[PDB]
RNA sequence: UUGGCACCUCGAUGUCGGCUCAUCGCAUCCUGGGGCUGUAGUCGGUCCCAAGGGUUGGGCUGUUCGCCCAUUAAAGCGGUA
RNA sequence: CUGGGGCGGUCGCCUCCUAAAAGGUAACGGAGGCGCCCAAAGGUUCCCUCAGAAUGGUUGGAAAUCAUUCGCAGAGUGUAA
RNA sequence: GUCUUGGAGGUAGAGCACUGAUUGGACUAGGGGCCCCUACCGGGUUACCGAAUUCAGUCAAACUCCGAAUGCCAAUGACUUAUCCUUGGGAGUCAGACUGCGAGUGAUAAGAUCCGUAGUCGAAAGGGAAACAGCCCAGACCGCCAGCUAAGGUCCCAAAGUAUACGUUAAGUGGAAAAGGAUGUGGAGUUGCUUAGACAACCAGGAUGUUGGCUUAGAAGCAGCCACCAUUUAAAGAGUGCG
């Protein structure tokens, strides 16, 4: 559950989402994240429905990064009213999430404890996605 | 596997201080059972007569291939080695005379290893 | 029971794909499932 | 269903609801047959197959809906301008 | 004008974005403003350079002023981009 | 028009050079807590917020230090091509649709609306797409019982291969839908164990202390907080799971 503080715009466009991120497709923090597949817009709520259900299952465990952060107001008119006049009201928030962006970082944590916990925000998060670890080179 | 290299090392010391050994039964291995073979001899030393399972054939029988060969007719039988440093046999090859002829594990058709040259007949 | 994630509960329970089902089998008759 | 859009019809496409006559889809109310049961028998919850058949007489309000009277194996939804 | 019309709102002028690397380029799309002001806030000659920060001080204060470095500009440029 | 060459412009991308927004760590001006005292100067405790600043790292239509692809404006060298400028007479249309690419509104809904760009339709017949104004191919002066091809096809309908080679699928997928689910299945690759004897399967046994220190009437294996371990050992979790 975040939101921008103060934004120099309360309606703003929908943007078009294609490609690679420009940046952030490598977890560096900590040790363990999800990298997202496809392209969506993920809301503010399920950030929350992620750092809630991950602390679930890591009872005692490190800190939970999150490297998203939601800046774009998704905008509603007024339900059962006609096309036009004027831009609706900000609904709420909703991230920017490109494909191939490293979601999460979950560091202090094993193997078998990040391939739970990781996974049931998965099922939270409306996108398909895949377990991405560190490397060294470097 | 180097860990199998070790394990035919350490063994060969007490089989060129060795007189006598004796067949032992691995079916039905009780708790108290291993203590009235091990405990029993724990009231005469340590743990140079032996009780050890680790007797494949191709194991530790590779081992034995040096002193009294008499020993590999039971070779697709229960082995296990029995192998002697101090005290001579006068009260040590009839620890298993009175136990296994009834319990502990039966007696076994046992039929023997180094006594002098023979198979039956452990006295 | 019948849903469309079949998965074994304990590991008491077999997974045997029958009839291009993939059907769940196990002792305790509650964990018995199926796609269907 | 309330909607969005205005693409058939404004040299006419009759709009709510009843009465008749139905068919059909089953996402099933029963009845037939089963898994589980937090199923001792009795009576259930819940998930499966199954459309063949049945699926009421009122009071009120124009009412569909709704509540209530008493029965019933039950008093199913929904499309067909 | 209109996502039927009415009610609401707008009608003209300047700036930005949407505008697709010339320039235009729409909608009841997203933001601001404009119906003035300066006898000098005009012309020219000749000078000089900001805002903020730190350091220390007079009532001195989180800040009016005053001194030394920083400070390519984070200052101003009438009024808004 | 096409190639060379010269340019203007800040887009798509990117990155933080500013305007903003932001993750996390060090740093801690200030604050709060808690006490001492403050009758006042003040001090100490922070796993308490925290401005700067700094190490990384994210994101912007109204952010650019940077900046493409085309696109437009021209030159002078050509190599093709028939168009262009003025002038006058003469009218039609100033409601367009669809498809792709880029956009907004919309809910990144609509055979939705409103722009750019390109096509086609409109004003275009023919073949495809079963029928189909907008997709795919292609332009109907007229006749031929001429030939060659494009899109699409080549068992019957229906013209043309039961074509040839090598594979994949077993569902009628083809012949309509996702999150998720699975010893379905073909390839590629990695590793563990493994005749120095693996994986199943069978005959085996399960530790002595001891529930071990603190406990709930006791529970001695899972009341639950935990050092949760030393001996007999081929072994045995101070207990694999059911009770």
């Amino acid at each position: 559950m975040l939101l921008p503080k103060r934004v120099k715009y309360r309606r703003e466009h929908r943007g078009k989402m294609r490609g690679r991120a420009k940046g952030g497709t490598e977890v560096h923090f900590g040790e363990f994240g999800i990298q997202a597949l496809e392209a969506s817009w993920i809301t503010n709520r399920q950030i929350e429905a992620a750092r809630i259900a991950m602390t679930r299952y890591m009872k005692r465990g490190g800190k939970v990064w999150i490297k998203i952060f939601p800046s774009k107001p998704y905008t509603a008119k007024p339900l059962e009213v006609r096309m036009g006049s004027g831009k609706g009201a900000p609904e709420g928030w909703v991230a920017v999430v490109k494909p191939g962006k490293v979601l999460f970082e979950i560091s202090g944590v094993s193997e078998e404890v990040a391939r739970e916990a990781l996974r049931l925000a998965s099922h939270k998060l409306p996108i398909k996605t895949k377990f991405v670890k560190r490397e060294e080179i470097g | 596997a180097i860990e199998t290299k070790k394990v035919v090392v350490e063994e060969i010391a007490s089989k060129l201080k060795e007189s006598k050994s004796t067949i032992i039964v691995d079916y039905r291995g009780l708790n108290v059972s291993e203590v009235t073979e091990l405990r029993k001899q724990l009231r005469e030393a340590n743990v140079e007569f032996k009780v050890y399972k680790n007797t494949m054939t191709r194991r530790a029988v590779e081992q034995a291939e040096l002193n009294g060969l008499n020993d590999f007719l039971t070779g697709p039988n229960a082995i296990a080695f029995s192998t002697e440093d101090v005290v001579a046999p006068a009260k040590v090859l009839n620890d298993f005379a009175k136990n296994h002829e009834a319990l502990e594990i039966k007696a076994g058709v046992i039929e023997g290893k180094v006594s002098t040259v023979e198979e039956v007949k452990a006295l | 029971k019948v849903r469309p994630s079949v998965k074994p509960i304990c590991e008491k329970c077999k997974v045997i794909r029958r009839k291009g089902k993939v059907m769940v089998i196990c002792e305790n008759p509650k964990h018995k499932q199926k796609q269907g």
